[PDB]
């Protein structure tokens, strides 16, 4: 997990992805290939996202897709078996904002499809660590670009969150970003990664932020940390 | 019809690509927008009949 076979090369103000670079990295889709949140793959079976995505087994996960335009472009779509809302996700608050999707058919994993790590749930991502979020979401506040795009940035500290973003910010959530880049429509799902003794961890989700997908404005994301100990209790048990 | 019908579309702060309808009171008909997956306003509809029998003519 975490160690992309084609290696990576470094969303509004974001770059164009190296083809195949962030494995993890899943597109949402309806029945009929409508794009509307992004994912990350954890393993062969299961891919995390956000719970304000709604995802249902009506949906399906997109694997090892670059450019949306392109019906050349060799991917896999899976179905989705069943879906894993965190009980806690607070509709209100936007707090514990997580899902896991279990796949029908395992991902047939590859140099293009793979998994990212998780962290523990006492691992410290202090802030200022550089980190990137991945997706195909709007590049400007508008249809979403066909190639996925990626923007590094840093985590914020919660003091320096709150300034901004007050008490809105919960203890499920995890800033980052407000440096030139903003997370926007269609990133959601999305991954915030970190490396961590050189591989690649999810840290964080994308979940909210400005209305109008600001850069100078704090992204929030749900943290991976406070949530992934539901993560590891719902695999086990499924 | 309800005055939240009068209101023009609300995407919200999540980040997510989300189709919804909402009535267009300008227009006499509900169309689609973009929801941010949050934080919905009552003129925010799953599907186009729910709007038009909820709004419709507002």
């Amino acid at each position: 997990c975490g160690v992309p076979a084609i290696q990576p090369v470094l969303i509004v103000n974001g770059e164009e992805a190296v083809p195949g670079s962030w494995p993890w990295q899943v597109s949402l889709q309806d029945k009929t290939g409508f794009h509307f949140c992004g994912g990350s793959l954890i393993n062969e079976n299961w891919v995390v996202t956000a719970a304000h995505c709604g995802v249902t087994t009506s949906d399906v996960v997109v694997a090892g897709e670059f450019d949306q335009g392109s019906s050349s472009e060799k991917i896999q779509k899976l179905k989705i078996a069943k879906v894993f809302k965190n009980s806690k996700y607070n509709s209100l608050t936007i707090n514990n904002d997580i899902t896991l999707l279990k796949l029908s058919t395992a991902a047939s994993f590859s140099q293009t499809v793979s998994a990212v790590c998780l962290p523990s749930a006492s691992d410290d991502f202090a802030a200022g660590t550089t980190c990137v979020t991945t997706g195909w979401g709007l590049t400007r506040y508008a249809n979403t670009p066909d190639r996925l795009q990626q923007a590094s940035l840093p985590l914020l500290s919660n003091t320096n969150c709150k300034k901004y973003w007050g008490t809105k910010i919960k203890d499920a959530m995890i800033c980052a970003g407000a440096s030139g880049v903003s997370s926007c429509m269609g990133d959601s799902g999305g991954p915030l990664v970190c490396k961590k003794n050189g591989a690649w961890t999810l840290v964080g989700i994308v979940s909210w932020g400005s209305s109008t997908c600001s850069t100078s404005t704090p992204g929030v994301y749900a943290r991976v940390t406070a949530l992934v100990n539901w993560v590891q209790q719902t695999l086990a048990a499924n | 019809r309800p005055d939240f019908c009068l209101e023009p579309p609300y995407t919200g702060p999540c980040v997510a690509r989300i189709i919804r309808y909402f009535y267009n009171a300008k227009a006499g008909l509900c169309q689609t927008f973009v929801y941010g997956g949050c934080r919905a306003k009552r003129n925010n509809f799953k599907s186009a009949e729910d709007c038009l029998r909820t709004c419709g003519g507002a």
